[PDB]
């Protein structure tokens, strides 16, 4: 019958590893680097677009940084198509929670449910896992500013600063070197860009090859604002830190 | 209720 | 009996490659060249009508398709896969939008719905990916004119101008030299015909070239009068005669 | 046991010169027993305002449902929903429950941010759209509101004048209905400012 | 070789190897003999034990007052097929107030075994059955094979060394067929038949299993001291 | 099931619930507690159809307790009330709806404010300074309209509540065998044993 | 409604009035109650218009699919498909249908299908509210192996009386002739049939 | 009150603009003329929501069918899809439609009832004022009507409803579907029920209404 | 190499099962031809009855799908009949749902979409057949639309299918180069059938008896196949000129 | 390669090797024939007497469908029974809806489509039987032969099994020598002879003859088994021809 052509996506290796999860991570390691840095007064999301073409429309483009609700955003690393499936699910899950409890979803609850979906694809169903790693940047009134990452295994962990995709080994060393706990958003913005600038496989880091977003309490009195940076705003912040 | 020429 | 193929036919290789998507892109590479150029006041999508036989009527086979009155689509790769995607794309525009909001979806969201269908063919049980890359040109009130490419993976990117299929590498280089942000629609059609002549080998006329535009509203093509707000479709397919007129002043 | 007249309440919407007004009473009761004098029936999703009369549980449910749908709309569209579009969404959602309907009388009000045109609309419980230049009425004192609006209303009223007309229309209508009243709220909506006024009315 | 992975695959010579491997399970099974006259039909079954401490595996199952079989191969598969026959015999009684024909019993078993040989996932039955019965057309003996092939016979035997008993019955055909209105003599002929399939072991009191059905005899099984008469 | 009252004062919520369980012409029990603790700082009193009341209360209790374990965090009274309302809002359009009316008295530890929610079996939620279900309201609402002040203490609240029970005992047709009173504040839930 | 089908020498003739009513109001005064399910198999519809239209459409679909595979169906086969729908859905249907077809072997055949969903093969059939008033007349006047002109007069005189007495029947008398020659449509106006 | 009239080179449908809830006029100028396709138009009476919903649904499926088949849609396709939908719901969808239009086959005029029964005619009338309308149609209709004659007859049939039927009133909407031409939708073709000037202005002196609270509402992010 | 067993992409972006379904097309060793007149569409196919025991009346690769549509198949008869029964059911359902006879090109697209599904879905194999649909459409007039196992379909001025398809194709191409028109300029369908047979004789280089050919004719409001005597009458007319 | 391991897989030739392997099982089976006559059909089959212990006349292989159709097959017996069980369901549902008993060409396609369906998926095995069947309907007599692929044609004479080539050669002579037609009673006698002549290809075990027939005149258009005097008359005719 059909047994002959089954890859058996949800099985263990003799060493006790999930073949497809390991190969999905190998896939993600070639994706454009995405960095999250959590400061005391906000969070920074920086992501490098995959080898841009000069005729790509840059202003009306979204590849890396997506908005889940008014308080939570994600940086993507891997297959964009796979990420958009999970993002639409995460967006619905957030609204279901708000509809039920008349309160914005706590960051971890959204992350756990999205991570539980990924786990499902590794244990049952006989389908390939989602070739996606997320950096969740969000705020709630319980824990305040939070960074998380999830990977195809459906395992998630919390971070102060983290990188996903390409050159995470080199990127994580540079973040670990220059990061400190009493850091501000403006400092975290500079660290994020400086790290990408050194770990990039490109000749020089430019505005057209970057996606940038901040989650500050920079709005008027005890409320959170999401800023997805425009091309011109990235061009200005890149000059202001003296990279170009 | 319900609107109903 | 019954579909026993409830498992993925597309899986990650040790190197991290999704073989069936890579092989689907290879099928697109073999496919005939199609391109799209975005002007200030419109969008143009064009492709060569590769005739299977001179006895065959190439008018009956439409490579450029209307999805909504303001959105058009052209492809490179496997024609049959394209045809059923157009059918599904037209229906999802109604079921998942127009029947809810009483208006046609904006280009980006219809592209998003098509991308979702092509992504599911990559992960769902007992199916191969679609062996096509789409170029979707469209207009909507709040985003204006836009041009999108959709790949077998389900990945879509917005373009100022691009080409896909056989001679895409050379065609993209040609468009980089000619494209500016001040191009009028007529200038974009002129560049589209120049770019396509490079890839086309045999006859180059209105009968072997299929070209449509997303431009001004066409009240004459609406089919009725009496509603001021309804001003007609922005999608128009250029006739065999209209193309030949522009090939003289080339 | 008539779902539409258990809790009671009224909503009225009017158009003016480059402005719209939507107003509602604050009563929630259980037939004769008045329970709450803080139950507002007007909600807003961006710059689009929705007033809902009828069975209170469905008023609350639909508010939560349209907040849900407008939030997803904004995330995908990357823009606030317009009154004309929202009206179609309400109609779609209500008719989806054709043979098990929400016992409500919703009223959309707002100014299209692009065209700057004042817009109001009313619906039956199964989502039939009732568009109007002048005014829309809804609730247990709809007959009273129709009589007040039809006589008092005149076109192209200034925001300050429009406030007086819609307020007097609601107050006098609410005083002739047993299940309506117990306080009222009036929203005056201009292109890029919205004033919300609580009216003083008889508390019986 | 490459065509024995499942029942849905044909070999290049047009053989179903899984069905043949199921047939092999019967040959490993303990010998059982079937034979009939015009008045009575008799099952004789050599029961098999694990060791001297164990019981002897019961080979004969009753299906109705007028029908039952003996088994050789996978006993659980015999239980499934016997249970199906019981239901079909019972359906015939409740709905049509009619004793199920032994021929229809065969046709129903054939069609049930067949469906397991043409579909993916399933497997063939790993047991052979000898069905005896007395219906409106007199005494009957059927041989069921899990390939689906059912055969009506005067006498037969299935299991290990069944060729010895099958040769004897082929010689004795003319004698035992005319043992009418004499149960004990028809059993004796059956006990002498199964004796031609014995090697080193002989028929003991808790080893031999006999069943009989006929004109004025309901389907009854004899075990223990009740078969001491026939040793 | 019949009488359930609720009074929100300055620093606490007070729930009073009748002790009588009547079936036919027999008072089967005169010491019934018509309440469940949903969380350390949230209490829900209930009244309505026999069986449905306890079945619904315990079902909600189990769900809120499951949440508390999962997140290691107590849901706000507002959040719990919204969850309960949605369950009743689902219920009313079920094959057999829950015929249960509830009061949810809770202390929000983040806001440091007492909160009283009245939800009927239709899923009709209102936040009130004082609430009642059934025929009780027809006496107590007009009484509280007169005597209630927003800045009252827990002791003033209990005296105000005694005034309600006395009026009900005087004018109510049925013998409801007094009330069990419980106070919800910053220090959690406790029962008044002598009322 | 007043409808009937009569068998004669050269084949069969279908006759009907043209009146569709809602209460005592005439919704349509020029109704066509004679409908084609096949080239030379037609039917007469009585009862709920909506129900009879739905059944006729399904039968036409079935006989079209039958023809594609097994060639021309018999009049008996058509009546069997009608029966199957009417019988199996008897609880939800109000349809009194007369099936009338011309074979070359079997000649003119008439099958009547009342409310129950029973089938009755007859030399002629009458049905609809107005049929009650012409049982006496039709029984006395019908003869087997009539001519075309005789059968047309028989149907015309019959439906004329049915229309005269039944308020639910009136308008024009439509008729459809099924013979080896082909299919002929006939119409007869009040000014003619009223003064018979 | 809704009617359809056939003329030599096409079909014309007209309808009144009164929408009622019980005895109250909810909408004084609503549109009962629906566009199924560019050259297939529908007029609906019965439950307002049902007529709007059923005409939009079939109109959607007709558009997908037109794109699939690469052909202009036919009136019989809309008729068949409407009647099979309405019949399935056993009259619970209270939509009474007059379906008309032009297609490659020619010009067509049909009526559909809630239970799923269809009728063919040269002149039809549905709704509460159908008897008032049909009286005029029966009195003045003839074979070989011109475009201008058919519009006059159709509008006169609606007017009969407007004046004599309490269910019908306000304005007359018309849609003309002629063969070889674009269908012209004549919204408010006649407006014979204009409201007379009011005797008095009820514009209140500013500050008449007693106010308890004022507050600026935040619509922005 | 399991990429050659089911309908998934090979490294060079090919579906080998679809390509092998095309080679099954010529398993019968029969050549078909379709041409359009003014009022009609004629389809002709070779009829080979090798076994003497066969009933030659039952040996047919031409099918009457609807009253208006006819279909000739190039491929094995089991898959041919599978396609025929489905087309008949699809044409019947279309008429019931949409209230008008299914056009030839719309049925062709529908059957092509079904063929496409088999090339994408693994559990379903492609049908080893090429379906040539013919009719006189009430809108588009005389119509020829052909489907293949790939799920490809297109309209034709004229077409040929089978082992010696290319010889017939160029024979027809050279005629339409000469005539300068899209069809056979002929009044009666009888002479369009005579044209079809004549040009097949010239291309294949074989003579035909009445039992060697099978003819289908589409006119307005009916498609019908010719009997042996109808073809014999047609063969006489060719020989006498 | 490996193209022959799975059903519904096209080889590079464009062949389904699994169906061709099912034909090998048919070729291995006993000889069965069908003879079309003036006003009906005649079916005959070779029953190998494996042992003396087989009850004569009580292992019937020819099967009736409805009351007017006869079916005989060679190859896997069970497969043949499964196909007839389907045939009876198809014939029942046809008569249920359309009243008239199922025509033979109509019935032939119902089996054809069913057997063809078992070549579409790798989850099912092709039928290991060639089925010779037919009978009398409104349009007269019809004889058909259906093969594992789902391929069927109308036949004047049909033969399948181990002695098909011997039977075919003998069938071809009857068609040549009787152009005007063969009678029902003649076809029964001929059927017997051809089975006896076809037995030369299976002559280790001696065999038992079984004949059935449908005829508009002889059997009144219904399927009946040839028994008693008419069977022994046909056997004696066959015995005389071999010697
Ligand atoms: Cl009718
Ligand atoms: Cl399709
Ligand atoms: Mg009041
Ligand atoms: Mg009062
Ligand atoms: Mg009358
Ligand atoms: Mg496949």
């Amino acid at each position: 019958g059909s047994r002959r052509y089954d890859s058996r996506t949800t099985i263990f290796s003799p060493e006790g590893r999930l073949y497809q999860v390991e190969y999905a991570l190998e896939s993600i390691s070639h994706a454009g680097t995405a960095i999250g840095i959590m400061a005391s007064d906000g969070i920074v999301l920086a992501a490098e677009r995959k080898v841009t073409s000069t005729l790509l429309e840059q202003d009306t483009s979204t590849e890396k940084l997506y908005k889940l609700n008014d308080k939570i955003a994600v940086a993507v690393a891997g297959l964009t198509a796979d990420a958009e499936i999970l993002i639409n699910t995460a967006r619905i899950h957030a609204q279901n929670y708000l509809k039920t409890y008349n309160e914005d979803i706590p960051v971890e609850i959204l992350v756990r449910r999205l991570s539980d979906i990924k786990q499902g694809y590794t244990q049952h169903g006989g389908l390939r896992p989602f070739g996606v790693s997320f950096i969740y940047a969000g705020y709630d009134d319980r824990y305040g500013y939070q960074l998380y990452t999830s990977n195809p295994s459906g395992n998630y962990t919390g971070w102060k600063a983290i990188s996903v995709g390409a050159n995470t080994s080199a990127a994580q060393t540079l973040l670990q070197m220059d990061y400190k706990d009493d850091m501000k958003v403006d400092d975290a913005i500079e660290l994020a860009l400086k790290t990408l600038s050194k770990t990039t496989d490109s000749s020089a880091l430019t505005y057209d090859r970057l996606e940038f977003a901040t989650i500050r309490k920079g709005a008027n009195d005890g409320e959170v604002y999401q800023k997805i940076f425009k091309p011109q705003e990235i061009k200005d912040i890149l000059v202001k830190t003296g990279i170009t | 209720x319900f609107l109903x020429x | 009996m019954t579909d026993r193929y409830s498992f993925s036919l597309t899986t990650f290789s040790p190197s991290g490659k999704l073989g069936q998507i890579d092989y689907a892109l290879t099928a697109v590479k073999q496919g005939v060249t199609s391109l799209g150029i975005k002007a200030t006041n419109g969008v143009v999508i064009a492709t060569e009508k590769k005739s299977s036989s001179p006895l065959a009527m190439s008018e009956t086979l439409s490579k450029v398709s209307l999805l909504t009155p303001d959105i058009g689509a052209v492809y490179s790769g496997m024609g049959p896969d394209y045809r059923v995607l157009v059918d599904k794309s037209r229906k999802v525009a109604h079921t998942s939008y127009k029947r809810i909001y009483g208006e046609y979806p904006p280009t980006k969201l219809l592209v998003s719905e098509v991308a979702k269908i092509m992504q599911e063919a990559t992960q769902s049980g007992g199916v191969r990916p679609f062996g096509v890359s789409l170029l979707i040109a469209g207009h909507d009130e709040f985003n204006g004119f836009s041009l999108y490419q959709v790949d077998p993976s389900g990945s879509y990117f917005p373009w100022k101008a691009t080409a896909i299929g056989k001679g895409s590498v050379a065609a993209k280089t040609f468009l980089e030299k000619r494209w500016n942000d001040e191009l009028e629609l007529e200038d974009a059609i002129h560049i589209a015909l120049l770019t396509l002549k490079e890839s086309v080998e045999g006859e180059f006329n209105g009968d072997t070239i299929e070209l449509a535009i997303i431009g001004d509203e066409n009240p004459d093509l609406l089919g009725y009068t009496g509603i001021p707000t309804d001003k007609g479709p922005r999608f128009r397919k250029l006739t065999s005669q209209e193309i030949n007129d522009r090939l003289e002043a080339l | 046991s008539d779902p539409s007249s258990i809790n009671g309440g009224i909503v009225v919407a009017m158009t003016g010169k480059d402005c719209v007004a939507i107003a509602c009473d604050l009563r929630l009761g259980s037939q004769s027993l008045g329970v709450s004098n803080k139950f507002e029936k007007i909600f807003h999703y961006g710059h689009v305002f929705l007033g809902i009369t009828g069975l209170a549980t469905d008023v609350t449910t639909l508010n939560e449902m349209f907040r849900y749908k407008t939030n997803l709309y904004k995330l995908k569209e990357e823009r606030a929903i317009e009154p004309e579009t929202f009206t179609q969404l309400v109609s779609s959602s209500l008719y989806e429950r054709r043979f098990g309907p929400y016992f409500v009388g919703p009223v959309v009000a707002g100014i299209n941010s692009k065209s700057g045109k004042p817009f109001i609309a009313g619906f039956d419980l199964i989502g039939c759209i009732d568009e109007a230049k002048d005014f829309i009425v809804s609730g247990t004192a709809s007959d009273q509101l129709f009589g007040m609006c039809e006589s008092l209303y005149e076109p192209n009223l200034e925001p300050e004048d429009l406030f007086e007309t819609i307020s007097q229309a609601l107050l006098n209508a609410a005083d002739r209905d047993a299940l309506s009243g117990w306080g009222a709220v009036v929203y005056i909506i201009k292109k890029d400012e919205v004033v919300k006024r609580y009216l003083k009315m008889r508390q019986d | 070789n490459n065509y024995d992975g499942d029942t849905v695959t044909f070999s290049p010579t047009g053989r179903l190897f899984q069905v043949e491997y199921a047939l092999e399970a019967i040959k490993q099974g303990s010998v059982t003999v079937g034979l009939r006259s015009n008045t009575h039909a008799v099952l004789v079954a050599l029961k098999r034990n694990a060791d001297e401490l164990s019981s002897y595996q019961k080979k004969i199952i009753k299906c109705d007052e007028h029908m039952g079989l003996s088994l050789a191969g996978l006993a659980p598969d015999a239980r499934v097929l016997s249970n199906y026959l019981r239901q079909q015999c019972n359906y015939s009684s409740l709905v049509f107030n009619r004793k199920l024909a032994v021929e229809r019993a065969g046709h129903l078993l054939c069609d049930k075994a067949q469906k397991n040989t043409q579909s993916y996932g399933g497997r063939p039955y790993g047991v052979g059955l000898l069905i005896i019965g007395y219906d409106k057309s007199g005494a009957h003996l059927l041989e069921f094979q899990p390939s689906g092939n059912v055969t009506e016979l005067y006498g037969t035997a299935i299991g290990a060394r069944s060729q010895g008993a099958k040769t004897y019955l082929e010689r004795t055909l003319d004698t035992f067929i005319k043992i009418d209105g004499n149960p004990d003599e028809l059993i004796k002929a059956g006990v002498e038949a199964i004796s031609q399939s014995l090697r080193d072991e002989s028929l003991t009191v808790d080893n031999l299993s006999i069943a009989i059905v006929g004109k004025d005899t309901p389907f009854t099984i004899y075990d223990g001291e009740a078969v001491a008469k026939y040793i | 099931m019949d009488i359930i009252l609720g009074i929100r004062v300055q620093d606490s919520v007070i729930l009073a619930s009748s002790k009588a369980v009547t079936r036919g012409i027999s008072v089967l029990k005169d010491s019934d507690d018509k309440t469940r603790q949903l969380s350390p700082h949230t209490l829900m009193s209930f009244a309505g159809e026999a069986g449905d009341t306890v079945q619904f209360a315990e079902y909600i209790q189990a769900n809120i307790q499951l949440y508390s374990i999962r997140e290691d965090y107590e849901l706000s009274p507002q959040a719990v009330s919204s969850f309960v309302r949605q369950e009743l809002a689902k219920s009313i359009r079920s094959r057999r709806p829950y015929q249960v009316n509830v009061l949810i008295g809770g202390y929000d530890k983040k806001k440091n404010k007492p909160e009283l929610y009245q939800i009927d079996y239709l899923g009709t939620k209102v936040e009130l300074p004082y609430g009642a279900h059934g025929y009780s309201g027809f006496y107590t609402f007009s009484l509280l309209d007169h005597h209630y002040r927003p800045d009252m203490t827990t002791e003033e609240g209990l005296d105000l509540l005694k005034l309600c029970v006395q009026e009900l005992e005087k004018r109510m047709p049925m013998d409801f065998k007094g009330v069990i009173v419980k106070i919800v504040d910053k220090d959690g839930i406790r029962q008044v044993d002598d009322f | 409604t007043s409808i009937m089908a009569v068998t004669f020498k050269d084949g069969v003739i279908l006759g009907a009035d043209s009146r569709t009513t809602t209460g005592a109001y005439i919704a349509n005064r020029v109704t066509d109650k004679l409908t084609r399910v096949h080239d030379k198999i037609w039917c007469c519809r009585s009862g709920s218009a909506a129900d009879t239209q739905a059944i006729a459409d399904i039968v036409q679909y079935h006989l079209e699919l039958y023809t594609s595979q097994y060639g021309t169906p018999s009049t008996e086969t058509a009546a069997s498909v009608f029966k199957e729908l009417c019988y199996e859905n008897k609880d939800n249907l109000t349809a009194g249908i007369i099936v009338a077809g011309y074979d070359d072997k079997n000649k003119g055949e008439v099958y009547t299908i009342p409310l129950g969903g029973s089938v009755h093969k007859l030399p002629y059939a009458i049905a609809g509210s107005g049929s009650t008033f012409i049982y006496g007349y039709c029984d006395k006047n019908f003869r087997e192996n009539m001519s075309k002109e005789e059968t047309v007069d028989f149907i015309k005189h019959s439906l004329s009386q049915a229309i005269k007495w039944d308020g639910s029947s009136g308008g024009v008398i439509r008729m459809v002739v099924l013979t080896a020659a082909g299919v002929e449509r006939l119409i007869f106006y009040p000014d003619e049939y009223e003064q018979l | 009150t809704i009617v359809g009239v056939k003329f030599n080179n096409g079909v014309v449908i007209a309808a009144d603009t009164r929408s009622t809830q019980g005895p109250i006029v909810a909408d004084k100028n609503c549109a009962k003329l629906h566009r199924i396709s560019p050259k297939i138009w529908c007029a609906g009476a019965g439950t307002a929501a049902d007529t709007e919903a059923v005409t939009q649904l079939i109109g959607s499926n007709i558009e997908l069918h037109s794109l699939y088949t690469s052909r202009e849609p036919r009136v019989v396709s809309a008729l068949q899809m409407l009647k099979q939908h309405l019949f399935k719901y056993q009259g619970h969808i209270g939509a009474y439609l007059i379906v008309a239009g032009v297609d490659p086959t020619g010009s067509h005029l049909f009526s559909i009832h809630a239970h799923g029964s269809t009728d063919v005619g040269y002149y039809l009338s549905l709704g509460s004022g159908s008897l008032a309308a049909m009286a005029v149609l029966e009195s003045h209709w003839k074979q070989d009507l011109t475009k201008e004659e058919a519009i006059k007859l159709a509008s006169d049939a609606i007017q009969a409803g407007i004046w004599n039927d309490l269910g019908s009133g306000s304005n007359v909407d018309v849609c003309v579907m002629e063969i070889g031409k674009d269908a012209e939708y004549l919204r408010n073709y006649l407006t014979p029920n204009v409201r007379e000037e009011k005797q008095k202005s009820y514009k209140f002196p500013r500050g008449t209404t007693a106010v308890l609270k004022e507050s600026i509402v935040n619509i922005c992010d | 190499g399991y990429d050659r067993h089911i309908t998934i992409f090979s490294p060079e972006g090919r579906l080998y099962q679809v390509e092998y379904a095309f080679k099954a097309t010529n398993q019968t060793n029969i050549n078909s031809l379709a041409v359009r007149g003014k009022d009609c569409t004629v389809v002709i196919s070779q009829k080979k009855v090798p076994d003497k025991l066969l009933d030659p009346t039952t040996v047919s690769y031409i099918f009457c799908i609807s009253r208006t549509i006819g279909m000739v198949v190039n491929g094995p008869i089991p898959d041919a009949r599978n396609a025929a029964l489905r087309a008949k059911a699809e044409a019947a359902e279309f008429r019931y749902k949409y209230g008008y006879d299914m056009p030839c090109d719309v049925l062709a697209k529908r059957m092509a979409n079904l063929s496409q599904i088999y090339t994408q879905r693994a559990y379903m194999r492609p049908l080893g057949v090429i379906l040539t649909f013919v009719s006189v459409d009430e809108e588009l007039g005389p119509s020829i639309y052909k489907t293949d196992p790939a799920g490809y379909y297109v309209g034709y001025k004229a077409t040929a299918t089978g082992p010696k398809q290319q010889e017939i194709t160029t024979n027809l191409e050279n005629h339409f180069k000469k005539s300068k028109i899209d069809h056979i300029n002929e009044e009666s369908w009888e002479k369009v059938v005579e044209f079809a047979i004549t040009h097949m004789i010239d291309a294949l280089g074989t003579e035909f008896s009445k039992n060697d050919l099978e003819v289908g004719v589409a006119t307005k409001d009916k498609f019908f196949t010719l009997s042996a005597e109808n073809i014999e009458e047609r063969l006489v007319a060719i020989a006498e000129q | 390669t490996g193209y022959d391991l799975s059903n519904s897989v096209f080889s590079p030739d464009g062949r389904n090797f699994q169906v061709e392997y099912a034909v090998k099982a048919v070729e291995n089976g006993t000889t069965s024939i069908g003879i079309k006559c003036n006003d009906g059909v005649v079916f005959a089959v070779e029953k190998l007497i494996t042992s003396k212990l087989l009850v004569p006349q009580k292992n019937v292989k020819i099967q009736v469908v409805d009351r007017h159709i006869g079916c005989v097959y060679s190859g896997l017996i069970p497969d043949g029974r499964h196909l007839v069980n389907r045939g009876r369901e198809e014939a029942a549902s046809f008569k249920k809806l359309y009243k008239t008993p199922i025509p033979i060409p109509a019935f032939a396609d119902r089996l054809g489509q069913y057997v063809q369906a078992h070549t579409l998926y790798n989850s099912v095995r092709p039928f290991g039987v060639s089925t010779i069947f037919g009978g009398v309907d409104k349009n007269g007599a019809h004889l058909y032969m259906l093969e594992p692929s789902g391929s069927y044609w109308g036949y004047k004479g049909a033969a399948t099994g181990k002695g098909r080539q011997s039977a075919k050669a003998e069938l071809e002579k009857l068609v040549d020598h009787h152009p005007e037609g063969l009678s029902a009673r003649e076809a029964v006698k001929q059927a017997a002879k051809i089975i006896y002549l076809a037995h030369e290809d299976n002559k280790e075990k001696d065999f038992e003859l079984e004949i059935s027939w449908c005829s508009l005149s002889e059997t009144n258009g219904l399927h009946k088994f040839v028994k008693g005097d008419l069977l022994q008359e046909a056997i004696d005719f066959a015995q005389k021809e071999i010697n």
